[PDB]
């Protein structure tokens, strides 16, 4: 039965432009109805992918070149092998690939051949996008804590612990760097950053709304990649808002309403949210002006936004999507390109536009 | 209702003899003598004795 | 109004049927647990569930009319209603029906029947229903000492001289005025002759001759 | 008859458990919190004026004979004086 | 005279087609006032009687399912699926044999008290006719054949009284079987659409849990989309006046004296008088 | 300055002593001018008065509260799969009631039993929403729409740390699985949380037994997914090593039992540390001290882990008690059942030593007679002695009886009697009265089997039939003929052992056999004794006065007596007539019916059933064919006709009938041809071998049974009849019949509810191999027994 609304429907397609170039290829075994944080990445037009059954390849941004298909995610060499849950995220920065995965193992593979890959054990289950900094690949996994691992062999193992709460949501919030301090978003609702030397002091701000409510099944939870601007803190969370805070380890707070799980895009004085009831709005870095929102996708299973081209373009769940001007938020530009639907978020990068659905099909529509 | 608790068997008490004090009659499930006279058998007041108003 | 269900209340069995007398007594109960009447509904659902067959629901409408008052001035009628549905667990089956003795049978209805009546007879030695508590009683204490006659009669078919000598023991202390006090009386000696206790069948033997029934 | 020792007998046992160890180790003298410490509550006793205990251990097999070994004590109105009768067998 | 004595063994499927149909009485009994959610009932039905020449009628209807008690705003919904494993031994005297109907199917009834009987009743039934002639050189015989039933039940129930209610009760089905060949002449599909009416006089009195349903009935039945190649057809009318009873107990299940006769056409159905009883005691 | 009209008509709703005179305004005056502040913002604040509304001076002075309505039903409307009886329980507890004054304030507390009842079995988004109806003041009630959340469903189950076994075998030993396949039903996406504390214990017990004694589990992450279709749990572990067990130490006061408790907790050299075997030496010492009159004693384990070489050793401390004896018996529960009945199934005597192992025996006697369904010991403890116990069972009686009255008439049929009287207690004394007057309308049987249990105190029974046939079938010619049969029967059993019993017994048999067909297997008896008619006609009658002496052996093991779950019973039944009788013959027979289950839930129980017969002539005789062997039907071979397997006999050449009008069976005539003429009915055979074999299947989709009434199983049996004494050199073109080869076999699936007021047994078999002649139907059904 249906919990509360069914689907929105589509709207009148608009259309100004030719998104004629888009070639399918099928990768791996497909992601299915499983939750993951598998996005594409690209370096010096190299496009990246991989699958939870660990069939990671790579191509290239015009038609793909330089294909390897390697058996990351086999752990067995009798007769056989088996998938050990490859959903961590592909990034490339520093001639390495690293991977995360859901069996404490967190994989580093090249740039030419692509098969020496040096794995480290953690003590959970790698979920957040690994990013670097100086030469140190941070992980956020799924018991709360944060392992920073060495571009070589991950020496340094340096592990701090921030909450744990009770039936909690998601523990993939992407951390961010800023002038050495790590911005690395909770699980209960706590926005810290702490500078990646061994592990500083945390000064943890309650930002959610589950201390108010008495009954909370979900509430106290933030994951986000909190991009800042003049040393400015977003970081929003799940049943809040925006936290602009200051890199000064200051304790002032001001949520407004409404917050997701989703990520956002800063433009300077201009950015643009996702909510739970999926209505892409629009907001400014002090307070907000013209709080304009779009009705029009109730309840769509909506995915992260990107811009492109001037233009915002946003996935949906069965293979659509919705090309959104920037002035009011009224075009839209629904194009059928895949079948299964779009659950992780699109990358954009010097005019390449990168997706991947449900099954493993990346795609390059440029418009 | 039954006619079996008229119609039983009446007690009575039996005596110990010289030598047997019987000390036994200690324990529980007497029957006191009140002063019993009154309406038995079927003839009851089964109705719910409802309390008057003053 | 509450009161146009209670003025239609008062066809009970001896006017309408077993059915009617309940039917618009239950919906002033739960609509009206605090309302002018509020402990007379709850004397009416006892009466009207004892000729019914409504056996093991009256008993749990009996402990709450103790519990949420126990100044009544006339609680005579629900402690003698307490001992009347053990009763009616008793031999009042297809067992009945053919006439057969059911003192052998679980006694945990009859001696839940003597704790309530004996709280009658001493507690409210004056009031109206104290003679027919002792004629009951007399009824349910020999009962209650035939079932431990046909214990020992088990017991010394089979052969046990020290579960035997327990029960007649047992039988002594809790029923001496009954009549099966006196049956089990000789079983009792057959069981010191059957061990060496010639000392002990001699001061059983010296009280049966002592009381010639 | 014919089904005399055919038909299946279980063990019937009756009393206490009189063990010959700790049978010989009271004596006159003794209070009533002793002997029920060492051998135990008897299991039956006379109520009729006096106070004697019965340690009666009694065990039957299927029809193999009947074995009983009789221990009465007679305690005295404070309880201090006992009887000791011991019957290792009986006729 | 070759002909119409082959035409007994093609008209079996006229006669089957007011076995697999049936009243509420013989697949749920009285359902009113269960607050089961979901409970298998037994159900055993066996009927007798020479039709014409001396028909040996000793089928054996029986039936097991369960309910699913869904109630929204006095329209509940039911869901559950039912056995066909009836066991027709319809014979004559000249060719000898049995029937094996076996099927299965499900059922949908949204009846209630205030009257609103409205039933859909689907199932599929194979049968298996196994017959063993002797004229005319025939002999054994087999083959297979089909059905398929929509059973779409009417009626409303007015309460004239506080016991003595009728129910006008209307029926109308739709069937899809086929025909079979011959190999030592043979028929086509036909699509039946026989409805039946009448009154439904029960006397429920439901006090208290001895509940007795003196329930009449005065049925008869008619025949819409009548077919004249089985030689040819004929045309007979039949009437189903039945008197039924039922007494549920916690401990009596049983004793209902479930009959139906009839008084003109050239076919029998059941007995005149007769019941059943159980105790467990 | 005192208020005189402060007590108006609008405080006498609910309460006259609690709301109008609940502040004694009048006569109490004491303050001067805070008449308002005393009243008002001090009592009338809190319990069901919202108005706050300033009271004026002394000539326009009005309070006007408004009482809310109270509350009349809760009615939940749209019960989607929710019982009502588990959710208004808890609206008790906290929320609201029946008849309950609500001022307006419950918002909630209705939400606490209800929306967070949905957050407990997983619908998290759950929108319920309580809105008061239009309908005036009195009675006023609400309704309740429903609007249902997520169910509870699973994603993945995933194990992290697992370097010894992989994560697939673990899901086959939990409890909480995630996919079932098409080979079972139950498993699949069912999230409950009293069920995630189930299976985590069988992981920690998983590991425990294979030697890793230092495993310990982290905390567990339950994640969920956002925009809510799925619940993710992940655990974190962290084993240790595999040690070895070094030995046992047991310490304490043994009380005389040191040889039977150290050989007891012996191990085996280069054994590991079991985590199961520790608890089984735990139990199997208390059930040794037990069995001495220690009925509560105090052990403990110790075990010392040394990381060092990898090995560990446990030490128990056994406080043994004193000799505890047993007082009184008591039973409770039998309310239609004497006390006689329950106390000779107690093999522990009231006044002796508590023995456990004689209090477990008469648990299971009482189990394996049929009477009862739930029993169970509840040792008490007297108070005052510190070693009595009172030994209680607490039984639940049984309906044992069945009252079968099931006669009609018919128009043409006749009167047909059903009677099937049927109980194994008349009174609750024991005694099995079975009256089985199936009076058809030709068929006259009638039968009265009345049997004594215990005729003595050792268990000797004794018992009784009265058996009268009747059976005149003047119409039919298959393998039918006019029958008179009665005669009486005794029996006196008598056990031997715990489990074995024997009996033996007289009994007179009479029969008449008058106007039968002649065959082959029919008129080999009648050639061997008594006279040689001629074969070419009717009515030829004959009367046997038997005496027979009925012996037997049963063997019971069973652990119920209703419908079993394990143990194997074994029955025999055999019969030989005395030198002096009309006939010389013998007749055994034999019953199998072994349970044995391959879990340890005891939800897969194999069953195996094995029937064996044999009969022959003494002297000479031949075998005389109203006692014969016949197989098929149900509940012997399912899946043929009605005692179908077996030899058919020849019919002889025939020359007349009753009427003969030209469609008759009967041979030889101008109906057919003019030699020995074959039959296709059975007519039994001397010997018999049926085996059948079963496999009990889980909780099928018809679930409600409360307590355990509906079994569904699938089956595979064979069985075969063949006559032993067929001549084959007489006979080239008929089928061997002395051939014990000619198995059939048949294989299909049974249903099996046993309800008291229809105990009926339906099962659809299908045979794979039959022979030739044999009538095979698919569908069966009758009562069973």
């Amino acid at each position: 039965e249906e919990d509360v609304v069914k689907m929105s429907p589509l709207p009148t397609v608009e259309n100004q432009f030719t998104p004629t170039t888009a070639w399918s290829t099928s990768v791996g075994s497909g992601i299915g109805n499983f939750y993951s944080n598998l996005h594409p990445a690209l370096a010096d037009n190299v496009v990246y992918a991989a699958d939870r059954a660990g069939l990671v390849k790579a191509l290239n941004a015009d038609d793909g070149k330089e294909i390897w298909s390697v058996s990351l995610a086999e752990k067995d060499g009798w007769f056989s092998k088996e998938p050990a849950l490859l959903s961590g995220g592909v990034t490339v920065s520093g001639g390495h690939v690293y991977i995360g995965s859901e069996k404490a193992q967190v994989y580093a593979l090249n740039t030419s051949d692509g098969t020496v890959a040096w794995q480290t054990k953690v003590a959970g289950e790698a979920l957040s996008r690994p990013v670097v900094s100086d030469g140190l690949v941070l992980i956020h996994t799924s018991n709360g804590q944060l392992q920073a691992l060495n571009e070589a062999d991950g020496a340094v193992k340096w592990t701090v612990n921030l909450d744990m709460p009770s039936l909690s949501l998601r523990g993939e919030s992407a951390p961010t760097t800023a002038f050495g301090a790590a911005v690395v978003g909770g699980d209960n609702g706590r926005v810290s950053a702490v500078l990646m030397e061994q592990g500083q002091m945390i000064w943890q701000q309650r930002i959610s709304q589950a201390t108010g409510s008495t009954e909370i099944d979900r509430l106290s939870d933030v994951d986000t990649t909190p991009v800042v601007v003049n040393g400015v803190v977003f970081a929003l969370a799940y049943n809040g808002n925006l936290t602009a805070l200051d890199l000064r380890s200051g304790q002032i707070m001001w949520k407004r309403e409404l917050g997701s799980v989703n990520d956002f895009i800063v433009d300077g004085n201009r950015i643009y949210l996702v909510d739970q009831n999926d209505r892409v709005m629009a907001l400014t870095i002090d307070g907000g002006v013209t709080l304009w929102t779009q009705s029009d996708l109730l309840h769509r299973l909506l995915t992260s936004p990107v811009l492109y081209n001037g233009n915002l373009v946003v996935g949906d769940s069965e293979g659509y999507l919705h090309w959104i001007n920037v002035e009011d938020g009224r075009f839209v530009a629904q194009q059928k390109v895949d079948s299964s639907g779009f659950q992780t978020e699109p990358v954009a990068a010097d005019g390449k536009l990168l997706i991947q659905a449900k099954d493993g099909t990346v795609y390059s529509i440029t418009r | 209702g039954d006619e079996a608790y008229l119609e039983a068997a009446p007690l009575a008490e039996l005596h110990a003899p010289a030598g047997m004090i019987l000390p036994v009659t200690s324990g529980d499930y007497a029957i006191p003598v009140t002063n019993g006279s009154g309406a038995v058998g079927k003839a009851l007041d089964i109705r719910p004795p409802a309390q008057p108003l003053a | 109004p509450p009161n146009e269900i209670y003025a239609t209340a008062q066809q009970k069995l001896q006017d309408g049927n077993w059915r009617q007398a309940i039917t618009q007594l239950e919906a002033l109960d739960n609509r009206y647990p605090f309302g002018p009447y509020s402990q007379q509904v709850q004397l009416d659902l006892i009466y009207a569930y004892y000729k019914n067959a409504d056996l093991p629901l009256a008993q749990a409408a009996i402990d709450r009319f103790i519990r949420l008052n126990p100044t009544h001035p006339n609680i005579d009628y629900v402690m003698y209603m307490r001992g009347l549905t053990n009763m009616a667990l008793d031999d009042s089956a297809l067992q009945g029906f053919f006439g057969v003795d059911r003192s052998d049978r679980d006694p945990q209805h009859a001696r839940a029947a003597f704790s309530d009546f004996s709280k009658l007879v001493r507690g409210y030695p004056n009031s109206q229903y104290t003679t027919d508590a002792t004629k009951r009683l007399v009824f349910l204490k020999d009962r209650l000492a035939k079932y431990e006659y046909s214990v020992a009669e088990y017991y010394t078919e089979r052969g046990a001289w020290v579960a035997v000598v327990n029960r007649v023991e047992g039988m002594l202390r809790d029923y001496p005025d009954t009549q099966a006090t006196r049956d089990a009386l000789p079983l009792m000696e057959n069981a010191y002759r059957q061990m060496q206790m010639n000392a002990q069948a001699e001061k059983v033997a010296k009280i049966i001759a002592a009381n010639s029934s | 008859s014919t089904l005399e020792r055919v038909v299946y007998r279980p063990d019937i046992n009756q009393g206490n458990y009189l063990t010959a160890n700790d049978v010989s180790k009271i004596r006159v003298g003794m209070t009533q919190q002793q002997v029920a410490y060492a051998l135990g509550t008897p299991l039956m006793s006379d109520p009729f004026g006096t106070n004697t205990w019965f340690y009666v251990f009694r065990q039957q097999p299927g029809h193999e004979g009947v074995t009983q070994q009789t221990l009465t004590l007679t305690f005295n109105s404070s309880g201090v004086l006992t009887n000791i009768d011991n019957k290792p067998a009986l006729s | 005279e070759a002909t119409r004595n082959a035409a007994a063994l093609f008209s079996v499927d006229y006669k089957a087609f007011l076995n697999e149909v049936n009243n509420l009485n013989k697949r749920m009994g009285d359902l009113r006032d269960i607050n089961g959610e979901a409970g298998a009932w037994c159900r055993i039905m066996s009927g007798t009687g020479s039709a014409s020449g001396g028909f040996s009628d000793n089928y054996t209807h029986v039936q097991v399912g369960v309910d699913k008690k869904h109630e929204l705003d006095g329209l509940d919904l039911f869901t559950g699926f039912t056995v066909t494993h009836t066991d027709s031994s319809a014979s004559a005297d000249v060719f000898s044999g049995k029937t094996k109907s076996v099927g299965a199917g499900l059922y949908a009834s949204a009846m209630f008290d205030s009257g609103a009987y409205i039933d859909l009743i689907g199932k599929y039934v194979h049968h298996d006719n196994e017959y063993t002639a002797t004229f005319a050189g025939l002999g054994t015989r087999d083959y297979s054949t089909h059905s398929w039933y929509a059973g779409a039940e009417a009626g409303y129930r007015y309460h004239v009284t506080e016991d003595a209610w009728i129910e006008p009760q209307a029926e109308l089905v739709y069937g899809s079987v086929s025909g079979k060949q011959f190999a030592w002449m043979k028929d086509k599909d036909y699509n039946p659409l026989i409805g039946r009416t009448g009154v439904d006089v029960g006397k429920s009195f439901s006090g208290k849990d001895w509940k007795v349903t003196a329930r009449a009935g005065l049925g008869y039945q008619f025949d819409l989309l009548a077919n004249g190649e089985t030689i040819k057809g004929e045309k007979d009318s039949r009437m189903l006046m039945s008197v039924g009873l039922n007494a549920e107990i916690r401990d009596n299940v049983r004793f209902g004296l479930e009959f139906e006769k009839s008084a003109f056409g050239k076919y029998n159905v059941d007995n005149a008088v007769c019941a059943n009883f159980r105790y467990s005691f | 300055f005192v208020v005189k009209d402060i007590h108006f008509e609008g405080l006498q709703r609910v309460a006259v002593g609690a709301a109008l005179l609940s502040m004694p305004v009048r006569t109490g005056d004491t303050v001067n001018d805070e008449d308002i502040s005393n009243t008002i913002r001090a009592l009338f604040a809190t319990g069901n008065f919202e108005d706050v509304r300033v009271l004026r001076d002394g000539d326009t002075l009005l309070v006007q509260v408004k009482e809310r309505p109270t509350i009349a039903s809760i009615t939940f409307s749209g019960n989607k799969s929710v019982k009502d009886d588990m959710l208004k329980q808890n609206l008790e507890a906290s929320g609201v009631r029946v008849g309950e004054s609500l001022d307006r304030t419950t918002i909630a507390d209705i939400e606490k039993g209800l929306e967070d009842f949905y957050y407990s079995v997983g619908k998290y988004s759950a929108s319920v929403k309580a809105v008061v109806t239009p309908l005036p003041r009195n009675r006023v009630d609400l309704k309740l729409v429903f609007q249902e959340g997520v169910s509870a469903e699973i994603q993945q189950i995933n194990i992290v740390g697992n370097h010894a076994f992989t994560t697939d075998e673990l899901i086959s030993h939990f409890q909480l699985r995630d996919e079932v396949p098409w080979w079972n039903v139950v498993g699949d996406r069912k999230y409950q949380k009293q069920k995630l504390a189930g299976d985590l214990e069988t992981l920690r017990s998983y590991y425990l037994d294979r030697g890793y004694a230092r495993f310990n589990i982290d905390s567990t992450q339950v994640s969920l997914t956002p925009d809510k279709k799925g619940i993710y749990v992940t655990v974190n572990i962290t084993e240790g090593d595999q040690y070895k067990l070094s030995g046992v130490e047991v310490s304490g006061n043994l009380a005389g039992h040191s040889a039977e408790i150290e050989q007891l907790t012996k191990i085996e050299p280069g054994e590991l540390y079991n985590g199961t075997k520790v608890t089984k030496m735990e139990d199997d010492i208390k059930k040794l001290l037990g069995r001495y009159g220690y009925a509560y004693p105090r052990v403990q384990s110790m075990p010392e882990i040394n990381d060092a070489d990898k090995t560990v050793k446990l030490r128990v401390n056994v406080d043994a008690g004193n000799r505890f004896y047993v007082r009184k018996i008591r039973f409770e529960g039998n309310d239609t059942s004497k006390d006689a009945v329950l106390r000779r199934e107690m093999r522990q005597m009231e006044g002796a030593w508590l023995g456990s192992d004689l209090v477990d025996q008469g648990k299971e006697r009482l189990n394996r007679l049929g009477f009862f369904e739930t029993v169970d010991t509840d040792t008490q403890r007297v108070p005052g002695s510190p070693d009595q116990v009172d030994v209680v069972y607490k039984v639940k009686e049984r309906n044992t009886g069945s009252f079968n009255f099931g006669i009609c008439y018919g128009t043409e049929s006749g009167v047909s009697f059903q009677a099937g009287v049927q109980q194994d207690n008349w009174l609750g004394t024991g005694y099995a009265v079975g009256i089985n007057g199936t009076k058809n309308d030709y068929q006259t049987y009638a039968e009265l089997s009345v049997t004594n249990p215990y005729f003595t105190v050792d268990g000797v029974s004794l018992g009784g039939r009265l058996f009268y046939n009747d059976f005149q079938a003047d119409d039919a010619d298959l393998s039918d003929y006019t029958n008179k049969s009665y005669g009486t029967d005794v029996t006196l059993g008598f056990p031997i052992n715990e489990y074995n019993s024997l009996r033996a017994g007289l009994g007179y048999v009479h029969n008449s056999l008058s106007n039968m067909q002649p065959q082959v297997a029919m008129w080999r008896y009648l050639y061997s004794m008594g006279e040689h008619p001629s074969t070419s006609d009717q009515d030829n009658s004959f009367k046997t006065d038997d005496f027979t002496f009925n012996y037997g052996w049963t063997y019971n093991k069973l652990d119920r007596g209703y419908f079993p779950t394990d143990g194997s019973r074994v029955n025999l039944t055999g019969k030989v007539t005395i030198p002096g009788s009309d006939n010389e013959y013998y007749k055994v027979t034999l019953d199998t019916a072994t349970y044995v289950p391959i879990d340890d839930d005891h939800k897969w129980v194999v069953l195996g059933r094995t029937r064996w017969g044999y009969g022959d002539g003494l002297g000479g005789k031949e075998m005389p064919f109203y006692e014969n062997f016949y197989a098929g039907g149900s509940s012997t071979v399912r899946g043929f006709q009605s005692n179908t397997i077996g030899p058919k006999a020849v019919y002889f050449p025939h020359q007349a009938s009753n009427y003969d009008p030209d469609y008759d069976y009967e041979c030889a005539t101008q109906d057919g041809a003019k030699d020995l003429c074959k039959s296709d009915d059975a007519v039994g055979g001397n010997a018999m071998a049926v085996a059948s074999l079963e496999f009990i299947t889980p909780t099928p989709f018809i679930s409600d049974k409360y307590a355990n009434s509906v079994r569904t199983s699938f089956f595979w049996d064979m069985g075969t009849v063949w006559d032993t004494n067929w001549d084959s050199s007489q006979y080239s073109g008929y089928p061997d019949y002395s051939d014990p080869s000619n198995i059939r076999m048949s294989a299909g699936i049974a249903l099996q509810w046993m309800s008291p007021l229809c105990p009926l047994v339906f099962s659809y078999a299908q045979p794979f191999k039959k022979y030739d002649g044999d009538k095979a139907e698919q569908f069966q059904f009758n009562i069973g027994k």
